[PDB]
């Protein structure tokens, strides 16, 4: 598996618009890119409000959030069995792959994936918040 | 950004990494619990602070834990 | 993505929107300024004028609501000047710059105060 | 009619050192959020988990007793 | 195409008691048991959820019916009820004789603990509560002259009673209907108009015909109550009518030749007041109801069920689509033949509509004998029935909701007015948005000003009708042309419909029964806090519906159901995002915009309409005051809440006390209230926990494990209990005042 | 006397409240006939409260300038002066029928613990157990003081869950 | 009969009837016993 590479020229779903879509944060700072292929036209809801229609193979549609593509990657994949990725895209053009981060979705145990953010204790075990007094910040005793 | 420790009373059991909205949370390979695997949060930079993976915890206490910190556009859930 | 109506999207609002001097690029910001200052100006001294506290006196009241409008000019101006100060700090329209929003603050007062004077003009 | 609002007082008192000091010797932890000294002494909530766990903070208690200090008073 | 047949299944459940011995039963969840006591609670909320307890919605209509006939069966009681007490425990054959100076009674308490001076000296030789419920008027208007006759109409209703109790059994146990036979939409329609609204005004034009206008022609002749032809005589004996009315005495002939004008005796468009009761001419009711017999007869033969003949309700929607709308009403037939909660909106929003329409109508245009002047019984029921439409129009707004959330479908709503609503939401959204704020400065901002101006001393500054004018000219032109109506734009009309549009006023039993109401600048700023406040609650109420399934908050709300309490502290906190909460909030605007209202009413009324009158002239109760001090906020709190509140405060020790204590207790319900909603649940478990060691510690810990309410309950409690208080207090205020004053 | 009070017997004001009382009822009774049912009810009540204001000054309650009837609370005044009906009476009165409700619940609660499924008796009552702990507890304080003495009343604390300190 | 006697002994009709018999005496003894404020 490598990481795909985004197609802007992909078509995106029949879609008459709304007022729920992006504003000047994507012009400005960024916004995010979600892609799928489909086996066949159907109509799928739109986080954003509305209905439209997926064209058969490939689809593509911008979102304002991350979280808004993935609600629709949940969407897609429980209620149609499909398999989206999305990007974040900045204004400058970059592109940056997000979701299935290596391929295989994070539910799935992966092997080859480095633990982060993983204590080797109990919560029970965390110090008091007096010991990390004058820490140099404001920080819990589960940040050691 | 949020704070999301992992402890080590996690059974594996995937139910938080598959109640995050963000995809904050993924499973990786371990040795301490049956299943052979853990929660893991390699990117909390996504992390709204909704907690849905702390309701999703079978465990007493929790073995996912969320510490809000710093707030920035993406914490904020703010598409503007 | 975007929904389009006639509101937003027509020609005769369209053009109409282009001419407003707000909207009228190639022309230097301090104008752009002192058109839109005199149109405001002339505008505020009506209501002041009309239902001031002073409303009911013969002659001081166009003296009293003037006067008054005048310092809302002010008051406007500088929060004029303070936006452009906090706005810009780091392009195409010269107006949208630190340089360019200073002169149009600058036009808004000199035009919105000699509208508020015009209009006292009309009135005696 | 003294006797009465004497022990309306006594209530109040009552009331609001039962509040204030609830908020005091929970702070650091309870059942419903045993580590709850790692949040520190004001934040939000920890969320609708375990049945929901609104105004959970000693901050919060606090909030609470004022209203019925005003009542008091 | 389908046959319009009755189709049912027979004995689908079977009648036993198993059930009832195991709470829970109907829901998978909780059919297992409590285990804590939130349990409790749950089994409650979800009772009659019925679409959350299966998914075949044949099984949900038929709970639907049968629990509408127990519904019914209720309100039969409940009837029946009233007409035995008016039979056995009041005052009404005394009042019969002196309906104006003695107080309807139909409530008598038991002599205890001290009780019996709510026993108060009514008249009539009887002592009792006072009612203000207008039975009375109801009955006398309807020709009933004895206690016998509502006795026996007592009977009736508990036989109707135990008749809508069998057939909920009947229809839900022995014979249930198919799920075919609820979706004949236009079978339904045609029956419900030609059937239950058309022969229903029929028959009670015929019941008006016969007995309430004879036997109220001759009440109002002074004829004594006793003296009265029985019913039954005036229908046997077409020569005791011929002489009330003469033209009974060519029987139905001139109705068969078309020669109508014939019954102008008894058919009559006088409009106005009866001069003699104060309401109206029941030979214009008559009439009235004859004619909507006829039309409702007309409108129930439009849809078409089984002989080619007629409308398909289908193909009218599908028809009107234009340029500006996309596909139109598509889908919208396939919505309101399978979703019970998008009918229960519909239904909800204009029944409740309906309620306000009738407490405007029945105080300007009073429809019973002597209700006029019965100010208790007048300023009751606008109250009343202003409340139940305030409520149910919220219901409409949280049953639209649920069918966002659960039964709302995009594939078979794609570019229609439905889908093309949700699409431009964030437009509607925001200009009501704005609309609200514009109408919240301009209307509660010129109050502020007022009172301002007045505190400084400059009563000439002020918004007034003797400074600054505000003239409701709109309103005023409106009147005059009602007004003159019966010259030109009405011609066979004697009097114009109300005498709130102008004239002359009626005075009955020394007392004023309707007069021209005035509109001043009082009223035109008062009328603009009702549409800043009616603006504000459709605002909260919309915004639910439109992002019930979805926002740029929170993409998937629709997963997280209709009610739910929020989604985390996160996103920088989330309380109160879902659907229900939105009604919940929506709650308080509605209270908060129809105590306005009411208050708007009960003070316009009694400082410029209600009265004695005598050879001076009319002096009202409150002297005129409204045009002058209502315009000031002051003026509200010490002309009206402060000086009206003398009655409710000083009645201990008489017949009212009751309301004395009722107007403490509904204060206490409004501040317990404020317990709930200020706090949150996660302070009272752990409070609970401390508790619960204690009994612990004594071996006396329950089995059910205690639990703080949850966020939800939190909130319908306080809701519940501040709606409650609220409302309460005010009921008691008016009551104790006007029963006192009137 | 006690505080400054004086015997209600005793009162001038106690005897014009009692006055002013009557003569409400005597001026509604005027406008009523005298076989009529409201004049039956009018002085059922008048008789009532004559009784009323004869058995409080019997009893011998202490009457304030207001002419209303102060009770008296502690034990030593209560019992040297004959007030011990008011207060301290009604107060063991109070606390058997409180403790035998409380007492009774108690049992009922343990006797259930023992079954299969202990939260189904607690919203379906077993009543013929109930009715028989509800006659036995007519002796809750022997039986209570039994289980102080014999150390079974209360839970040893390594049985209570805490939460962490 | 059974069943429906279950039903009866539940937390609601179970109380609804207690209360009916607590409310019945204490209304019952005040109607014998007017107006007690001691005891004697
Ligand atoms: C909405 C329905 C309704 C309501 C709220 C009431 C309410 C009342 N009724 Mg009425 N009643 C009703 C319907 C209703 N009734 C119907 C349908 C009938 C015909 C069967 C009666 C027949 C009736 C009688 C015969 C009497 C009352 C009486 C009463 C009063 C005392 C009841 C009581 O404490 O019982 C005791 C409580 C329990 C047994 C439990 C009370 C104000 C009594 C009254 O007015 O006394 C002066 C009385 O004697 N009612
Ligand atoms: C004696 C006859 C009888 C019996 C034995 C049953 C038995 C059954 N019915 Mg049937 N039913 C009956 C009469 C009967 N029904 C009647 C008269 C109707 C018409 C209303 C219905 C309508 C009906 C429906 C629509 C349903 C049932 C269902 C059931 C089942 C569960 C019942 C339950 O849990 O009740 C316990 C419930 C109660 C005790 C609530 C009683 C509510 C009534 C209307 C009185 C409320 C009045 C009260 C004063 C309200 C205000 C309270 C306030 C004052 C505090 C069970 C098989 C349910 C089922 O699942 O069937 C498969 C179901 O969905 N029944
Ligand atoms: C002319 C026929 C007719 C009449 C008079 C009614 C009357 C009524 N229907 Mg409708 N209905 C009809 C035909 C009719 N229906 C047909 C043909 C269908 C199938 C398409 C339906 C399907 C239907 C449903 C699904 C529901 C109603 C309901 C109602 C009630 C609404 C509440 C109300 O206004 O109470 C006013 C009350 C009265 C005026 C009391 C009238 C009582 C007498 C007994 C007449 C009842 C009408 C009945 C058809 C008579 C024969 C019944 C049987 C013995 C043959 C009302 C009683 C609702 C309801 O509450 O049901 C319980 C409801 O849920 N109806
Ligand atoms: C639904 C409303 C209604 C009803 C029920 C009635 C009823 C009546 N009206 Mg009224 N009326 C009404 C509306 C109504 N009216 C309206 C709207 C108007 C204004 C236009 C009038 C204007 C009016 C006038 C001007 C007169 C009446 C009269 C009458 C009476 C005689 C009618 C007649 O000649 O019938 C003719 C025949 C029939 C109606 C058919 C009867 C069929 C029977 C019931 C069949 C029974 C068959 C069965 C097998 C028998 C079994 C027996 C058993 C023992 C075995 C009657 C009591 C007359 C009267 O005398 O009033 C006092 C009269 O002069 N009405
Ligand atoms: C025709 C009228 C109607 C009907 C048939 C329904 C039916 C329904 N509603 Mg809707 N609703 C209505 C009107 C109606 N509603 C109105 C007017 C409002 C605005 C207030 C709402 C607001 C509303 C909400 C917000 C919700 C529903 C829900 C429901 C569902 C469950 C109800 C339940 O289990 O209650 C069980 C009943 C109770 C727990 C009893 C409640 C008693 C209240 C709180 C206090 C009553 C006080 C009393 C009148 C006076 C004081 C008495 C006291 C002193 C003893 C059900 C489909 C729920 C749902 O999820 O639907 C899908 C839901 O969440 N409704
Ligand atoms: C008296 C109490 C109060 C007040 C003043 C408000 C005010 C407001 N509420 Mg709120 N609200 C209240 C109680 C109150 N609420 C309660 C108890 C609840 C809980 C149920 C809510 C729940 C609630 C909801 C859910 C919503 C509102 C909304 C609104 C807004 C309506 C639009 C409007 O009129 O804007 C104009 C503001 C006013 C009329 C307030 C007074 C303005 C004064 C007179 C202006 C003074 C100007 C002057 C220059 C001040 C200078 C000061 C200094 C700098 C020198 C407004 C901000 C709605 C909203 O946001 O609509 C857009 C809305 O959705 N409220
Ligand atoms: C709640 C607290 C409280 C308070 C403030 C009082 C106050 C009082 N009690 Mg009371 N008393 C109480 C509770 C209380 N008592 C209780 C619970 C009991 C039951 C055990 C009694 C039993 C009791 C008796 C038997 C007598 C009093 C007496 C008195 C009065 C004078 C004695 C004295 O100094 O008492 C101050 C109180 C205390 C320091 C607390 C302990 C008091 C003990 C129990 C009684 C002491 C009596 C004393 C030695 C008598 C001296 C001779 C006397 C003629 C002055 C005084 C007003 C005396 C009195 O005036 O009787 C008419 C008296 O004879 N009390
Ligand atoms: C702290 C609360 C409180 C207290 C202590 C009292 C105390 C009293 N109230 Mg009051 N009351 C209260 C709250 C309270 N009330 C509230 C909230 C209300 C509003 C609902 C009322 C309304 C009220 C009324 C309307 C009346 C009283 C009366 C009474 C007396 C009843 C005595 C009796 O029945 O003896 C009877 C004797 C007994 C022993 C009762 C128990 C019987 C069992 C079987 C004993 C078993 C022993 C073994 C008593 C002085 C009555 C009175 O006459 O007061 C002067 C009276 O008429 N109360
Ligand atoms: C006025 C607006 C009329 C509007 C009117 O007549 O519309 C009529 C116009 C006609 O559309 P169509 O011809 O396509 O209609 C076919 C119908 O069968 C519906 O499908 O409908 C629309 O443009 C839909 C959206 C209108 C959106 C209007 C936005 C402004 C609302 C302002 C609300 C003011 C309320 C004041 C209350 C007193
Ligand atoms: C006061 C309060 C509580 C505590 C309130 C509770 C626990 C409700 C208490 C209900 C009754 C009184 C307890 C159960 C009663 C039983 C049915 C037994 C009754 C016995 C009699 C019949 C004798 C909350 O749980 C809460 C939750 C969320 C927001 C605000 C609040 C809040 O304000
Ligand atoms: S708090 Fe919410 S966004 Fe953050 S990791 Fe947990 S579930 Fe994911
Ligand atoms: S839900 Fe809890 S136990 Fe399960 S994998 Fe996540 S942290 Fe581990
Ligand atoms: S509703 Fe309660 S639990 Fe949910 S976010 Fe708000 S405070 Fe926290």
């Amino acid at each position: 598996w490598t990481v795909p590479t985004l197609n802007p020229d992909t078509p995106s779903p029949i879609f008459g618009g709304s007022t729920g879509g992006l504003l000047r944060k994507a012009q400005t700072e960024e916004f995010y890119v979600i892609t799928w292929e489909a086996k066949k036209e159907q109509i799928f809801e739109m986080p954003t409000g509305g209905a439209a229609i997926m064209r058969q193979g490939p689809n593509l549609l911008k979102f304002g959030k991350k979280e808004q593509c993935l609600a629709l990657t949940t969407q897609l994949r429980n209620k149609f069995k499909l398999t989206p990725c999305f990007y974040r895209v900045f204004p400058d053009g970059k592109v940056q792959y997000l979701h299935p981060a290596d391929g295989v979705y994070p539910e799935k145990v992966n092997a080859g994936r480095v633990g982060a953010n993983q204590n080797m204790r109990r919560i029970g075990q965390n110090v008091n918040p007096i010991k990390v007094k004058f820490s140099g910040r404001m920080m819990s005793p589960a940040e050691i | 950004a949020h704070i999301v420790k992992i402890y080590d009373t996690c059974i594996g059991c995937t139910q938080c990494v598959r109640a995050c909205p963000l995809d904050v949370l993924e499973m990786v390979p371990w040795d301490g619990c049956k299943a052979s695997q853990m929660a893991s949060a390699p990117r909390t930079e996504d992390c709204v602070g909704c907690k849905r993976c702390e309701t999703a915890c079978p465990t007493d206490f929790l073995s996912v834990r969320v510490y809000l910190g710093s707030e920035s556009t993406r914490s904020m859930g703010l598409s503007y | 993505g975007m929904l389009e109506t006639p509101v937003t999207s027509a020609p005769i609002v369209a053009t109409y929107l282009s001419n407003l001097p707000a909207y009228r690029t190639g022309v230097a910001p301090v104008l752009r300024g002192v058109e839109i200052g005199l149109a405001h100006g002339f505008l505020l001294a009506g209501p002041f004028i009309k239902l001031g506290p002073l409303r009911n006196v013969p002659e001081t009241a166009e003296i009293a609501g003037s006067l008054s409008a005048a310092g809302l000019v002010l008051i406007l101006a500088l929060c004029l000047s303070i936006y452009g100060s906090a706005q810009f700090q780091s392009a195409r329209d010269p107006l949208f710059s630190a340089d360019g929003w200073s002169e149009f603050a600058a036009g808004f007062l000199v035009g919105g105060e000699a509208g508020v004077a015009w209009a006292y003009v009309c009135t005696q | 009619g003294d006797f009465l609002v004497h022990h309306a007082i006594a209530l109040g008192l009552h009331t609001t050192t039962l509040i204030l000091v609830k908020g005091a010797l929970d702070a650091r932890g309870s059942k419903l959020m045993p580590d709850k000294k790692d949040f520190g002494y004001s934040f939000p909530c920890d969320g609708p988990g375990r049945g929901g766990t609104c105004d959970i903070s000693a901050y919060d208690a606090f909030y609470l007793a004022v209203f019925w200090m005003l009542n008091t008073i | 195409a389908k046959k319009v047949k009755i189709a049912v299944d027979r004995n689908p459940v079977e009648t036993s008691f198993e059930k009832w011995a195991k709470p829970g039963h109907f829901s998978r969840t909780l059919s297992k048991g409590p285990n804590t006591t939130t349990w409790i609670w749950n089994l409650h909320a979800d009772a009659h959820d019925f679409d959350s307890h299966t998914s075949d919605l044949e099984e949900i209509s038929r709970k639907v019916f049968s629990a509408h006939f127990g519904q019914l069966g209720i309100i039969f009681i409940w009837l029946s009820g009233m007409y035995f007490h008016g039979a056995r425990f009041s005052n009404y054959e005394a009042w019969l004789s002196d309906p104006t100076h003695i107080k309807p009674s139909a409530q008598v308490v038991w002599p205890i603990v001290g009780q019996e001076i709510l026993n108060g000296d009514v008249g009539g030789g009887f002592q009792g509560i006072q009612i203000t419920s207008g039975f009375f008027q109801l009955w006398r208007a309807s020709g009933i002259t004895s206690e016998l006759q509502l006795y026996t109409t007592a009977i009736g209703g508990l036989v109707m009673a135990a008749a809508m109790f069998f057939a909920g059994w009947f229809h839900y146990h022995k014979a249930a209907p198919k799920l075919e036979w609820f979706q004949n939409v236009e079978s339904m329609l045609n029956h419900h108009l030609g059937g239950l609204l058309g022969l229903g005004s029929l028959a009670w034009a015929g019941h008006q015909i016969h007995v309430s206008l004879p036997v109220n022609k001759l009440l109002d002749a002074g004829v004594d109550p006793k003296e009265i032809p029985l019913p039954h005589d005036l229908l046997l004996n077409r020569a005791i009518m011929a002489d009330l009315y003469p033209s009974f005495a060519k029987g139905i002939a001139p109705f068969f030749t078309l020669n109508w004008s014939e019954y102008s005796d008894f058919l009559t468009f006088k409009g106005g007041l009866n001069p003699v009761t104060g309401g109206l001419w029941l030979s214009d009711t008559a009439h009235h109801h004859v004619a909507i017999a006829v039309l409702f007869l007309v409108a129930g033969h439009m849809y078409r069920t089984n002989w080619g003949i007629g409308h398909s309700m289908k193909e009218i929607l599908e028809a009107h689509r234009g340029p500006f709308t996309g596909e139109g009403h598509v889908g919208l037939y396939e919505i309101l033949t399978t979703s019970w909660h998008a009918q229960l909106a519909i239904n909800l929003a204009l029944f409740g509509s309906l309620s306000i329409i009738v407490a405007h109508h029945m105080y300007a245009m009073p429809p019973y004998p002597y209700l006029a002047t019965d100010y208790g019984t007048q300023l009751s029921l606008f109250t009343h029935h202003t409340w139940i439409g305030g409520f149910c129009i919220v219901g409409a707004g949280a049953h639209a909701a649920i069918f966002m959330v659960r039964d709302y479908d995009p594939t078979n709503n794609y570019n229609n007015l439905l889908d093309r609503v949700i699409r431009h939401r964030d437009a509607i959204i925001s200009h009501l948005n704005w609309v609200c704020i514009f109408l919240g400065f301009h209307s509660f901002g010129l109050y502020i000003h007022n009172d301002t101006m007045s505190a400084l001393g400059r009563p000439q500054d002020m918004f007034s009708d003797t400074a600054i004018q505000l003239q409701p000219v709109f309103a005023q032109w409106i009147q005059n042309t009602h007004f003159l109506a019966p010259q030109l734009t009405a011609p066979n009309a004697l009097a114009a419909t109300s005498l709130t549009w102008g004239g002359d006023l009626v005075a009955v039993g020394g007392k004023v029964a309707m007069m021209p109401i005035s509109l001043g600048t009082s009223d035109f700023m008062v009328h603009h806090i009702h549409a800043f406040t009616i603006h504000v609650t459709v605002l909260i109420l919309l915004k639910g519906v439109l992002f019930a399934r979805s926002s740029r908050l929170i993409p998937d709300k629709a997963n997280l159901g209709f009610r739910f309490p929020c989604d985390g502290p996160g996103r920088g906190g989330t309380c109160q995002v879902s659907a229900w909460d939105h009604v919940f909030l929506g709650l308080f605007w509605m209270y908060n915009s129809l105590s306005i209202v009411i208050f708007h009413f009960s003070w316009k009324m009694q400082s410029d309409v209600w009265g004695t009158v005598t050879a001076s002239g009319v002096s009202h109760i409150t002297g005129g005051n409204f045009a002058q001090s209502a315009n000031t906020i002051n003026g509200w709190l010490r002309d009206f809440l402060w000086a009206q509140s003398s009655q409710v405060i000083q009645s201990y020790g008489s017949a009212l006390s009751a309301y004395g204590l009722i107007f403490l207790g509904a204060h206490f319900v409004w501040a317990f209230s404020l317990m709930f909603l200020f706090s949150g649940r996660g302070y009272w478990q752990e409070l609970i926990e401390s508790i619960v060691w204690a009994h612990n510690k004594l071996k006396v810990a329950p089995a059910i494990q205690p639990r703080a309410l949850s966020i939800t309950q939190g909130r319908a409690v306080g809701v519940a209990h501040y709606l409650l208080g609220g409302i309460a207090t005010t009921w008691s205020f008016f009551l104790a005042r006007i029963i006192s004053v009137g | 006397d006690i505080a400054g009070l004086t015997p209600c017997s005793e009162s001038k004001a106690y005897a014009k409240l009692e006055k002013k009382e009557l003569k409400t009822l005597e001026k509604r009774l005027k406008q009523y006939e005298a076989d009529s049912a409201p004049a039956v009810a009018l002085k059922a009540t008048m008789e009532r409260t004559k009784a009323r204001f004869a058995n409080y000054a019997k009893a011998g309650l202490l009457c304030g300038n207001d002419g209303l009837p102060h009770l008296i609370a502690d034990p030593g005044l209560a019992l040297k002066y004959g007030h011990a009906g008011e207060v301290f009476i009604p107060t063991f009165g109070f606390l058997y029928v409180a403790g035998y409700i409380g007492y009774v619940g108690r049992q009922y609660l343990i006797a259930v613990k023992g079954e299969a499924k202990p939260t189904d008796k607690e919203i379906i009552i077993d009543v013929p157990l109930a009715t028989k702990l509800a006659w036995q507890g007519a002796g809750w304080p022997l039986a209570a003081v039994q289980e102080l003495q014999r150390g079974t009343l209360l839970e040893k604390e390594e049985n209570i869950t805490v939460s962490p300190r | 009969m059974k069943d429906f006697t279950t039903y009866l002994s539940t937390a609601p009709v179970i109380a609804t009837i207690w209360f009916t018999f607590t409310a019945g005496l204490l209304i019952e003894i005040n109607r014998y016993f007017p107006d007690p404020l001691v005891f004697s």
